[PDB]
């Protein structure tokens, strides 16, 4: 089935980023006698393990952006959830950073309170 | 004419800070001081 | 409950941080000198295993976590089992809107005392002339 | 006189910048909190 | 003419964002010794949610 349009088989999207992380670093970790004369020939095999790791990695990343988006136009209700905790968060985060320069600044000035005696 | 020096680069605002006897931007404090300096300057 | 789309959120979060820690390991394992330093006896090489270690544990942690994400996005199949394809190219929110109008307040009064604090905390602008 | 007043000058001076500086790493810090909100 | 140039362009920039708000916001940072003539202003697109568009 090489010339054919169909694809025959299963079973991807989950083993596939092992295979391919473990793939040309496994030929760096092994046993085995290395020949102390090498160049340009490994480059290629690492230059094509990140390429397939990289695109396999857009092609997840793509099927989770239309899975989200076919969620958020079937369920809006979970996104406007999320937005709610998104916001909640960050007008906590943004209290904290304000009361935290409060009190620095409360501090600072209250030492240099009387700095010149007179 | 009398303790106002009014000038104006554009016509945007005012100027002319002064003083005078006795008997928001803070635009007040460090306007004086440079100019008070100037002279020892 | 559910909080699929969060879900996605932390998933797609953890791909990106896999990715940044194999860049980042891979940063550092890159300047791996000689262990048997002439200046160094001991120093550099535990440490440096002790974060190669640590960054394992972290990217097994993150696989693990991956995987867990991934079984809980396509077990929990509810809500259009179609799922239209074809369906992505075009031609009650009362307490969401509050918490909006809150949060938006206090940016404004956040924007109110940031400005107060430009002028209050320039402060030197003016006077650097004879500053010492 | 003249270096008891240097002194007052200095320490003020040196009040002043430590303040600027504290100041500034307020305003940065408060900047990016400034950029999160989407409003 | 410096303090109400200084002035004029801080009121701009901040007035911009209030303007513009679902278009790509504008994040403002400023220097931290300005001198008397002299001062500069450092300003970035910060598009929204992202950090891999400072281009």
């Amino acid at each position: 089935a090489a010339p054919g349009a169909p694809r025959p088989s299963s079973s991807t999207l989950v083993d596939e980023l092992e295979s391919s992380f473990e793939a040309c670093f496994a030929s760096l970790v092994s046993q085995d006698y290395v020949n102390g004369t090498d160049q340009e020939e490994i480059r290629t095999g690492v230059d094509q393990c990140i390429q397939k790791f990289l695109d396999i990695a857009r092609q997840t990343e793509c099927f989770f952006l239309q899975k989200r988006l076919q969620l958020s136009v079937q369920k809006p209700e979970q996104v406007i959830k999320e937005d709610v905790s998104e916001l909640r968060n960050e007008l906590q985060r943004k209290d904290a950073l304000v009361q935290k320069h409060l009190t620095k600044l409360r501090h600072w000035q209250q030492v240099l309170e009387d700095i010149n005696v007179q | 004419v009398k303790n106002q020096i009014i000038s104006q680069p554009f016509p945007s605002l005012q100027l002319s800070i002064s003083l005078c006897h006795s008997s928001c931007p803070e635009d007040h404090l460090y306007v004086l001081e440079h100019n008070l300096h100037l002279l020892i300057r | 409950e559910v909080n699929t789309a969060s879900l996605c959120r932390i998933g797609q979060e953890t791909v990106q941080d896999i990715v940044y820690r194999t860049m980042e390991i891979f940063q550092l394992l890159r300047n791996m000198q000689l262990p048997n330093g002439v200046t160094y006896h001991t120093g550099t090489y535990q440490d440096r295993l002790t974060k190669l270690q640590d960054n394992l544990r972290q990217l097994s942690v993150l696989f693990r976590k991956l995987r867990l994400v991934y079984d809980k996005c396509n077990e929990n199949c509810g809500g259009m089992d179609p799922i239209p394809v074809e369906q992505l190219i075009p031609y009650e929110r009362r307490e969401i809107a509050e918490v909006n109008k809150k949060l938006k307040q206090k940016n404004q009064q956040l924007k109110q005392i940031m400005d107060q604090l430009r002028n209050l905390i320039w402060d030197i602008n003016a006077m650097l002339a004879m500053r010492n | 006189r003249n270096q008891q007043l240097r002194t007052l000058q200095e320490e003020c001076d040196r009040k002043l910048i430590t303040l600027r500086d504290e100041i500034s790493i307020d305003l940065y810090e408060l900047e990016e909190e400034y950029y999160s909100s989407s409003s | 003419a410096k303090h109400i140039f200084l002035r004029s362009r801080a009121a701009a920039t901040i007035d911009s964002l209030a303007s513009r708000i679902e278009d790509p916001q504008i994040q403002a940072h400023w220097s931290n010794i300005n001198d008397v003539y002299e001062s500069s202003v450092k300003v970035l697109i910060t598009s929204q949610g992202y950090e891999q568009i400072c281009k």
